[PDB]
């Protein structure tokens, strides 16, 4: 069905630049205007730009015009956003949205999952993954994900085979300027000699996967 | 901008001008040259001559309400001798026929209107492109509403 | 120009209670207004467009209304999964600006947290940093007060909370205080406890552990 797969995000030195991508599928891409909408962390939603089906008209925000450039390959069913001269205010999760009916002036009927763009002169750090192992009715265990930059990491459990009782917590920025997470699961005080748990962590910025036992 | 000494104007609507049809000259592929001027929102003729005059307007809405609203678009001549005004070109349009989808669901409707024709005009005649319901205009995209003339 | 202004900014309500969110435009927009639901971290979903038309596949407890400047999103019977932030949007006419947003949260009865403490792992100790982790789990209401003690001496300075969003089935939260000292400071101490006061608790609950069990 309708899918809007974003890519292109990541860390970037201020002043440099980035080309976000959005690959569409499940609908005749050629018949719809598209939108970019960003969302700065903790802040609300903010329209960024739009482009008609045949690329003949383009709108940007009382906030960019000169820096960003929305574009569109219909053969490849893709939407692009080239961002230039980036500052921290551009740091945000960027969504592509398919319009509801043809024109740019139509409701955003389907959104991609986002792609985060972090503007910083820092540098990526893969995370150190540690186990939160249970103590000596119901009991608890989890993965402590430590010392990473930038966001996000994603934690899965047994590669999906465990979704209930799972609590991946918001990331915390430490005095080190690095992040740390933990997800936790509550499991039967019994099914432990019989089962051993794995927390599948992805940090795409640092390009590191770490599966882990607890 | 631009060679050719034939008086011309292709003007375009102000989107950021709610509640009326305002013609902008200072944009895009908009024209206004060789003596033609845009003044009390009217195109002004610099010379006796034959002129092709055109305008297009694009109305829109979502769903249908009170049994009927009719859209119209006209080009008027107001004259330097005939200090009065007359339609050169007109057209009325009826979108959504009462329908009122009171079951549910409100769909996008769009209704464009094109006016074009050749007229003899006198120096200083003022051309006017008007609609009845400016609030039903689509201000969202480029080549959608406009008003032009050219001397032949 | 154009200001999309939704009131209120936040609201708590009871499951089953009917909820009302409003949107005022600084200039008329006919019915070119849509409502978007956004759950924590997820992509936003379209609920209503043209002020009143439910998107297909969207539960019918959701309703909208209004033309011109004042609009209203209504959830006739609030539900645990309806916990989200809702945004109105203008779509006439660019710029396609969104209201500031409205957070929606829930009733439920009080729920005491289940407290679990975790000692640092060895790979951690190997490294030179030690991290003790107190977990409060599935409590309600949101407000709790973790306390870290070492050898029954309060330890203020090296801890950090983080809280989940209101869960979409049980409507509870879960929280995690975290102690971090230099491995060296980890060893000037033997007994590590985290005390926890919540409203669903008659009295503060500690969960200690001796370093080296």
């Amino acid at each position: 069905e309708v899918q809007l797969v974003e890519s292109g995000g990541g860390l970037v030195q201020p002043g440099r630049s980035l080309r976000l991508s959005c690959a569409a599928s499940g609908f005749t891409f050629d018949d719809y205007a598209m939108h970019w909408v960003r969302q700065a962390p903790g802040k609300g939603l903010e329209w960024v730009s739009a482009i008609t089906w045949n690329s003949g008209h383009i709108d940007y925000a009382d906030s960019v015009e000169g820096r960003f450039t929305i574009s569109r390959d219909n053969a490849k069913n893709s939407l692009y956003l080239d961002m230039n001269s980036l500052r921290a205010e551009d740091t945000a999760v960027y969504y592509c949205a398919k319009v509801s009916y043809l024109s740019t002036a139509s409701s955003l009927d389907y959104w991609g999952q986002g792609t985060l763009v972090t503007v910083s002169s820092a540098s990526t750090k893969g995370p150190s993954v540690f186990p939160l192992a249970p103590s000596s009715g119901t009991a608890a265990l989890g993965c402590l994900v430590k010392d990473y930059f930038p966001e996000p990491v994603t934690v899965s459990w047994n590669s999906g085979a465990l979704t209930s009782g799972v609590h991946t917590f918001p990331a915390v920025l430490q005095s080190s300027g690095l992040y740390s997470l933990s997800s936790v699961v509550t499991v039967p005080s019994s099914s432990l000699g019989t089962q051993t748990y794995i927390c599948n962590v992805n940090h795409k910025p640092s390009n590191t996967k770490v599966d882990k036992k607890i | 901008r631009t060679p050719s000494d034939k008086p011309v104007a292709h003007v375009v609507a102000n989107p950021q001008a709610e509640g009326q049809l305002q013609w902008l000259n200072d944009r895009a592929n908009a024209l206004l040259a060789n003596g033609v001027e845009l003044r009390d929102n009217q195109l002004v003729v610099p010379s006796e001559g034959l002129y092709l005059i055109y305008s297009q307007v694009l109305f829109k809405g979502q769903g249908c309400p009170s049994t009927h609203v009719l859209l119209t678009h006209t080009i008027s001549r107001i004259a330097v001798s005939y200090q009065t005004k007359v339609n050169l070109l007109s057209a009325i349009k009826s979108p959504c026929q009462r329908e009122t989808p009171e079951g549910a669901e409100a769909k996008p409707w769009y209704e464009p209107i094109y006016l074009g024709g050749v007229f003899q005009l006198e120096k200083g005649d003022r051309l006017s492109a008007e609609i009845n319901r400016p609030d039903y205009l689509d201000f969202a995209e480029s080549g959608q509403v406009y008003f032009g003339i050219i001397a032949l | 120009d154009i200001q999309m202004t939704q009131s209120p900014s936040s609201l708590s309500a009871s499951v089953g209670d009917r909820v009302t969110i409003t949107c005022r435009a600084s200039q008329g927009i006919r019915n070119y207004l849509a409502w978007y639901q956004q759950k924590p971290g997820k992509a936003p979903k379209l609920l209503i467009y043209a002020a009143s038309t439910l998107q297909s596949g969207v539960p019918s407890r959701f309703s909208g209304s209004g033309s011109g400047t004042d609009f209203t999103l209504t959830i006739s019977s609030l539900q645990p999964e309806d916990v989200a932030t809702y945004y109105c949007q203008r779509y006439n006419r660019a710029p396609y600006t969104f209201g500031q947003g409205t957070k929606v949260e829930i009733k439920r009865t009080v729920a005491a947290p289940s407290v679990f403490i975790f000692p640092p792992s060895d790979e951690q100790l190997k490294s030179g940093t030690a991290s003790v982790v107190c977990l409060l789990n599935n409590f309600y209401p949101r407000e709790a007060k973790v306390q870290w003690k070492v050898d029954n001496a309060l330890q203020s300075g090296n801890s950090q909370e983080s809280v989940t969003e209101q869960d979409s089935k049980d409507s509870t939260y879960s929280l995690s205080s975290t102690l971090t000292l230099s491995k060296a400071d980890y060893e000037k101490h033997k007994v590590y406890a985290c005390e926890v006061t919540h409203q669903g608790l008659s009295s503060p609950v500690t969960k200690s552990f001796n370093r080296g069990e």
